[PDB]
């Protein structure tokens, strides 16, 4: 990945981009979350909204965000290139993001990564020729107790095995969307083979309240 | 009345509140090493070359940014201070390119000189070095950005002195790069001043390139006549030829800047 | 009292604009923002 | 007390930790949330801060600073600027996933904590900075916030106490460094997530240049229960200056990796076998444990035998509690490769602002890569140790320290493994 921009036919300042009228209503609500006189605070959410509409960020999208919020364009380029979730070149319909940090590495995240590469016929960092999937590695995704796991767009898929990740790809490739969450049988982060705590009904309002309150 | 008392190596100094540790040391004639700090720019505190030990404090403090407290004893020459300087210098030079013979900064380089005075004399870096691509920002300033030490002086000057928010940092970590991101020219009437404030040969005068070394130039202190401001200048000559024009500090006229026509 | 099923199933149906739709939905409740006194730091 | 770690369900705070009950307002109220919130707000900030102080609560974000004293920096007359509470939900420390469960399964505890904690500080609003990957978790929090607004619990006249309070949710864009308190604030302001030097401290000049307190999600979420049940109840768990209950994440080489709430100062071995189902291959197969997320030095099996999980105990073991995220490594682990991957993580996350971490961490990463293959000399181990000491304590923020400590832990307890690899490589070349 490069952190300088070179204009091309597919990505230059005249590349067409504008927010849809509905997304301008969403931008107005975003900007109102911050004190008057501090509109630059909306750069990150608005820049991310431009990506949620367009899928990625052409330089023309960065210029529009700067124009709307009246910030210098360079200050938007700085944000776009600093945060890893901004796609500065096109990505596939399904951005597969495999966590390969140590807690996930210990629970065999390499097998998940090899399973995906074998199925899609692409290497890490590539897009499939059909442009349906892009594959990359990422750092801890905050689901370590559910390792190994991947994120596809907004959804987590956890407690994976090579068989499980192939089924998810087959479902996305078939037009369906699979359910997020663990695939090992458990629901979330509880220990497998039965709960070890929180097995009794929770207490009700006012339980254990100190006197004098 | 309003002054507070601090000590620099046990020597009492009276300073106004808000004075930084670096400024208190200046009052006793001790210049703390620096790279990112410039008295005419906003405080950055990112190079860490100014780290200094405060007596009875386990953690060294950035002298450029830290305001001094009453009764502090700043130890500008203690072993802790010296080891911090060597470590920071070691990190600055780890990826710096072996460019001194071909680099125009050589001979008047703050990285060379503070390495000699405050750094170690050898390397224990056994890896390959980083290398970054150059940026075209106009006909006046040549960029060799592998030499950049990411001090952000040019960014702060462009934004604050020149009022041009065109320079910034892109990327993260060891890949962080100073530039414009897009292909752009930094053509402001005060643009040439980033050559002076860049501590290294990352930003250099294109017209001047390769023509002289600092130690051989004769300095004539003179005045600029390109406008009616009367900016104070130094005319650098060698063997009877004018080699370049530099600013000369004058607080009441041009501070330490000149315009590009003057330069 | 059931403790055997998962009660956090709503997010299975969340969409691309779900978070920002809720933020827009919440604008009607926010107290008026404070003002630094100018339009921006460059004014 | 001498033994700790048999916490009863009635003493647990996050009673929907596993999402087996309705996470929404109706379920949250049935479980005690939002109960008598008006009375707490009418008691005043000094009473609320007093409760937080006597509970001995400490920061659950990884640094463990006394919460009651920290929150008291905001108890001062207004100078005209608004005051803000920023709740840290960035959750980036590898091994740590506790704050994720609170946000999606007990969101109303976090919202109520924002109001109670905000009241004590005198804040007008709370900004909840959640990492951008947690999209579904953020939407759950927004749904809960909308429920609280419509019931009058927050907003104008919050809970009928006459206190106006807003709760905003701001999402990140993918940066572990944005969990650092000043980097988080800069990120909220629309800049790169680069930390600030201190002073000024956030309680004086913070988000938008205004008085601000940054608090971890878990620190905030427990504050309403400490007020209802009292600081003395909380302080009856764990050792002195190590009070309360704590969320633990047990990942790595354990039979049943899980998140669980347990009492502070529980033995590490007791935690791993009572809740996680023991070490994969049994306790004798244990090699090393990272007790508090990737930034805390590892400890070997010998130390793991009797170490307690609290700030003081783990410090004496030459590590730290951190986020209380326990990563377990068994005897089949390539320990050098495991730590090298963490150094690679810190290489990818360093903001690049300041010299020792921008250059030093990348340098340490290169050395560790050669150490994994054994392509080095034993003299380079002391060099690497010295390099890590030049980063620690010389950077703007603690990410530099968090990169040096894992390296120091490996050299401290696994030097012969490093030297053995070097011998093999030399023998084969
Ligand atoms: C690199 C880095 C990442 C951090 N990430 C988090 C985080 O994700 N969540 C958190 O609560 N604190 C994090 N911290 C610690 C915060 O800076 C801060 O100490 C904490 O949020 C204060 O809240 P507390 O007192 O409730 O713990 C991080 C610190 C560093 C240096
Ligand atoms: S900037 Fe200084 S140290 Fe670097 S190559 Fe040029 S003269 Fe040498
Ligand atoms: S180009 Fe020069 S002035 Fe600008 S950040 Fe790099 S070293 Fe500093
Ligand atoms: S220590 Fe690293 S992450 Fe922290 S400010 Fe310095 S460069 Fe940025
Ligand atoms: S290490 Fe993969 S989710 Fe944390
Ligand atoms: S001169 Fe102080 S950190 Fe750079
Ligand atoms: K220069």
């Amino acid at each position: 990945a490069l952190f300088v921009h070179r204009d091309t036919p597919e990505n230059n300042p005249e590349t067409p981009f504008d927010f849809t009228p509905e997304n301008y209503k969403r931008i107005e609500a975003i900007v109102k979350n911050y004190p008057e006189g501090h509109k630059a605070a909306a750069v990150l959410p608005v820049l991310d909204l431009a990506q949620r509409q367009n899928g990625w960020l052409p330089i023309s999208a960065m210029n529009k965000v700067a124009e709307i919020l009246q910030v210098p364009p360079m200050r938007v380029y700085e944000v776009a290139t600093f945060y890893t979730m901004y796609n500065r070149k096109p990505v596939g319909k399904y951005h597969i993001q495999v966590c390969t940090t140590t807690p996930c590495m210990l629970r065999n995240s390499d097998s998940i990564l090899e399973a995906i590469q074998k199925k899609l016929g692409i290497k890490v960092g590539e897009t499939t020729p059909d442009k349906l999937f892009t594959l990359i590695e990422v750092e801890c995704l905050g689901a370590c107790v559910n390792a190994p796991m991947v994120q596809i767009n907004d959804n987590y898929y956890e407690d994976l095995t090579p068989k499980d990740i192939e089924e998810i790809i087959d479902e996305l490739k078939a037009g369906k969307i699979p359910k997020p969450g663990p695939r090992s049988g458990r629901f979330s982060c509880e220990p497998a083979g039965g709960l070890t705590s929180l097995t009794e009904p929770p207490k009700g309002p006012g339980f254990g309240v100190q006197a004098g309150l | 009345s309003n002054l507070i008392e601090v000590f620099v190596d046990g020597q009492s100094v009276m300073v106004e509140p808000g004075t930084t540790v670096l400024q208190a040391c200046e009052k006793v004639g001790m210049q703390i090493p620096r790279f990112c700090y410039h008295e005419r720019l906003s405080v950055a505190g990112n190079c860490r070359m100014c780290l200094v030990e405060i007596e009875k404090a386990p953690k060294v403090v950035a002298a450029c940014a830290m305001p001094v407290m009453k009764g502090w004893n700043i130890l500008t020459n203690s072993e802790k201070t010296k080891k911090a300087r060597e470590g920071v210098m070691e990190f600055l030079l780890a990826n710096h390119p072996l460019d001194c013979p071909i680099c125009d900064q050589g001979g008047e380089c703050d990285l060379q000189d503070q390495s000699m005075m405050f750094g170690s004399d050898r390397s224990r870096f056994l890896e390959g070095k980083r290398a970054v691509e150059d940026k075209n920002i106009g006909p006046l300033v040549k960029t060799i950005m592998t030499r950049c030490i990411q001090c952000t002086r040019c960014i702060r000057f462009a934004s604050e002195i020149a009022g041009v928010d065109d320079l910034g940092t892109t990327g993260r970590g060891n890949d962080m790069q100073v530039g414009t991101y897009i292909e752009k020219m930094f053509m402001s009437e005060l643009s040439g001043n980033i050559i002076d404030i860049c501590p290294v040969g990352a930003l250099t005068s294109k017209p001047y390139a390769f023509t002289a070394r600092p130690w051989e130039t004769r300095k004539t202190e003179s005045i600029d006549v390109m406008d009616a401001v009367g900016s104070n200048i130094v005319v650098s000559t060698r063997t009877g030829e004018v080699m370049r024009i530099l600013p000369r500090m004058h607080e009441d006229i041009n501070e330490e800047w000149i315009s590009d026509k003057t330069r | 009292f059931d403790n055997t099923t998962y009660k956090n199933l709503q997010h299975h149906d969340y969409s691309t604009y779900t978070f920002l739709d809720l933020n827009l939905d919440l604008s009607k409740f926010r107290m008026p923002q404070p003002s630094s006194g100018r339009e921006s730091p460059r004014h | 007390k001498t033994s700790f770690g048999s916490l009863k369900d009635e003493d647990r705070i996050f009673t929907n930790l596993y999402g087996r009950h309705d996470w929404r307002l109706k379920g949250a109220q049935s479980r005690g949330d939002w109960y008598k919130t008006k009375e707490i707000l009418l008691k005043g900030p000094d009473w609320i801060l007093g409760e937080v102080k006597t509970s001995g609560l400490r920061g659950r974000g990884g640094a463990g600073f006394p919460t009651g004293l920290k929150w008291s920096f905001m108890n001062k007359p207004s100078d005209g600027r608004p005051k803000y509470l920023v709740v840290n939900a960035d959750e980036g420390e590898p091994g740590t996933c506790k704050d994720r469960e609170i946000i999606r399964h007990d969101p109303h505890k976090l919202v109520e904590g924002c109001l109670v904690g905000g009241r004590a500080m005198g804040a007008r609003a709370a900004y909840i900075y959640i990492r951008g990957e947690f999209y579904n978790e953020a939407s759950n929090l927004q749904v809960a916030i909308r429920e609280a607004y419509e019931a009058g619990l927050i907003g104008k006249n919050a809970c009928g106490s006459g206190y106006d309070f807003d709760v905003f949710v701001v999402r990140g864009a993918g940066a572990y460094i944005c969990g650092e308190e000043t980097a988080l604030i800069e990120s909220i302001e629309g800049k790169q997530g680069k930390p600030r030097l201190k002073p000024p401290f956030p309680a004086d000049v913070g988000v938008f240049g205004c008085p601000t307190t940054v608090a971890n999600v878990e620190t905030v979420a427990v504050s309403p229960t400490i007020c209802r049940r009292g600081g003395a109840w909380f302080a009856s768990f764990g050792r002195e200056r190590n009070s309360g209950t704590k969320l633990f994440n047990i990942s790595g080489h354990v039979n049943n990796p899980c998140t669980v709430e347990e009492e502070m100062s529980v033995p590490l071995k007791e935690l791993i076998e009572k809740h996680a189902g023991g070490v994969t291959g049994g306790w004798d197969n244990l090699l090393a444990v990272i007790p508090g997320g990737s930034s805390t030095p590892l400890i070997p099996k010998s130390v793991c035998e009797t170490v307690l999980m609290d700030f003081d105990a783990l410090i004496q073991a030459q590590t730290g509690l951190g986020t209380a995220a326990v990563i377990v490594m068994d005897r089949s682990t390539d320990i050098v490769k495991a730590i090298a991957r963490l150094i690679e993580f810190y290489k990818h996350e360093s903001c690049g602002q300041c010299t020792p971490c921008r250059e030093g961490v990348d340098w340490m990463n290169k050395v560790m890569a050669r150490f994994v293959r054994g392509d080095a000399r034993p003299a380079e181990i002391d060099s690497l140790w010295e390099i890590s000491k030049q980063i620690e304590g010389h950077t703007i923020c603690a990410l530099g320290d968090g990169a040096a400590w894992p390296v120091q832990g490996l050299i401290r307890h696994f030097r012969p493994e490093l030297e053995e690899r070097m011998q093999q490589f030399a023998q084969q070349h």
